[PDB]
């Protein structure tokens, strides 16, 4: 009497959990073994980045430091291979803190805002920041929870895929009423509206730029790398010979190994586009 | 086939440690990739203690506030939790109190404890003092123990013991009414 959760009668995870709800708001028979977690790990991860996207558009978060900005507490310290940034937009501090891997189905690190983040949600509860992270908390937690459950199950512990599976449900109606809070408050209206430097980044002026560090400097330089195409900031960056001592320092001292992004490979390409730059300024 | 079954918890700030521990307790190995725990994980060891053979149920917990919903959901059911720091960084060290509040809250009454200080290995940037902590473990009532997750210092202790409070806790409570 298998009763594995069903996939398709949905391709988006907002409807995909809830043809899920629906047939766990629907009992006794149970193999989650079939069961695509990998499918909905790439399922919610389109799910963040839609919400992020739609997010910055909208306007939601309303120099131009971010809103974790007052909150950093780090020296300028690179925190698991990353230093904090005041100019990150905050769409992709959303990204970077609620994806998850699919080789892991855990998080990759992003770090240096773990804390700035969370203080900054003790001083607003009512922003729009809370409900984000409540909804797409409970993302991160149906998936955990039917990774447990899979295991749980195939290792025995009639405990754990018992009092779990209760759970991963409950979960489904905290979300729902998650879809609900935030739905509202994106539909609200919003005058039109980019900068050419940076996917990644606010405008960054002279001033502001030269007072970073090495380890916020290269943390940058590694953002830079996920856009297909070289960016400004970044030949911004490397092309002023002021900056390398301390670029090059913190690639060094071995802070961004652990990385999943392929330091080594930006970090190659990073002293590879210094060398062609530092001709002819 | 196993003589006891003990259920554990490591819980603390984030990226203390934890997972790290557990990585090489049960698989011997240690990855420097950056990555961080969602909710809540657990691996299964088995040790012999006194000639007895336990089986050891260990549950990762994610340190975020943003997961606590999930992970308290984890104490209650719990023999005994590590509770971990580290020693290059102040304020997990710092909130080991709060981390202990947690315990009284969602922990059964009778649980037990161990304090755990791990990264020993980063002599430079040590800023906890040994000493400083075991007359806090002390004050408890609580064992203490320094770890290095990348040597294997101290890891397979740590677990021994918190085992080893376990069957004697267990022995007690099968004793006395
Ligand atoms: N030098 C050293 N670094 C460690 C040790 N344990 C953990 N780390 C570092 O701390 C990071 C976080 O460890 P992790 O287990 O993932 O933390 P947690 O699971 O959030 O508690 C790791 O990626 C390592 O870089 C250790 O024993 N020695
Ligand atoms: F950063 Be670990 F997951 F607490
Ligand atoms: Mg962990």
């Amino acid at each position: 009497k298998p009763l594995t959760l069903l996939m398709t009668s949905s391709t988006s995870f907002s409807e995909t959990i809830n043809q899920w709800a629906d047939i766990l708001k629907t009992m006794e028979k149970f193999d989650s073994n079939p069961i695509n977690l990998l499918e909905l790990v790439k399922q919610f991860n389109l799910y963040v980045d839609e919400l992020a996207i739609t997010c910055e558009a909208n306007n939601v978060w309303a120099s131009t430091p971010n809103l974790f900005a007052l909150y950093d507490n780090s020296g300028g310290e690179a925190i698991h291979g990353h230093a904090f940034v005041p100019y990150y937009k905050e769409s992709i501090v959303l990204r970077r803190l609620f994806t998850v891997d699919p080789n892991t189905f855990n998080l990759s690190r992003f770090a240096a805002f773990e804390g700035p983040c969370q203080l900054y949600c003790a001083a607003h509860a009512d922003s729009a920041w809370v409900k984000i992270q409540t909804l797409l908390t409970l993302g991160n937690g149906i998936i955990n929870t039917l990774k447990i459950i899979k295991q749980a199950q195939a290792f025995g512990i009639d405990e754990a895929v018992t009092e779990n599976l209760k759970a991963l449900k409950e979960q489904f109606i905290a979300f729902q009423l998650a879809e609900a809070d935030i739905k509202e408050s994106l539909k609200a209206p919003s005058f039109a509206e980019p900068n050419k430097e940076s996917e990644f980044f606010y405008p960054i002026d002279e001033k502001a730029l030269a007072k970073m560090n090495g380890y916020q400097l290269a943390t940058i330089c590694l953002e830079e790398l996920n856009s297909p195409k070289p960016s400004p900031l970044i030949e911004r960056i490397l092309s002023n010979k002021k900056f390398w001592k301390r670029i090059n320092s913190a690639f060094e001292s071995g802070v961004f190994k652990g990385r999943t992004d392929d330091p080594a490979g930006k970090i190659a390409k990073i002293r590879e586009w210094h060398q062609l730059l530092q001709i002819s300024g | 086939e196993y003589d006891y079954l003990f259920k554990l918890l490591l819980i603390g700030d984030s990226g203390v440690g934890k997972s790290c521990l557990l990585l090489r307790f049960a698989d011997d190995t240690y990855t420097e990739s950056y990555i961080s725990t969602i909710g809540v994980d657990f691996k299964i060891r088995t040790i012999e203690l006194d000639g007895k053979t336990i089986k050891l149920q260990i549950w990762d917990t994610a340190g975020q506030e943003r997961f606590r919903t999930i992970t308290s959901s984890y104490y209650r059911g719990a023999h005994g939790i590590i509770v971990v720091y580290d020693v290059t960084d102040q304020e997990s060290y710092a909130n080991v109190k709060q981390w202990l509040q947690e315990i009284d809250r969602y922990a059964s009454e009778n649980v037990n404890k161990l304090l755990v200080g791990n990264k020993s290995d980063l002599t430079t940037k040590k800023v906890v003092d040994n000493t400083t902590a075991k007359e806090f473990a002390d004050s408890l009532g609580i064992p203490f123990l320094e770890t290095s997750a990348k040597n294997a210092t101290n890891v397979e202790q740590a677990f021994m013991t918190m085992a080893a409070e376990i069957k004697k806790r267990m022995g007690l409570e099968v004793l006395f009414q």
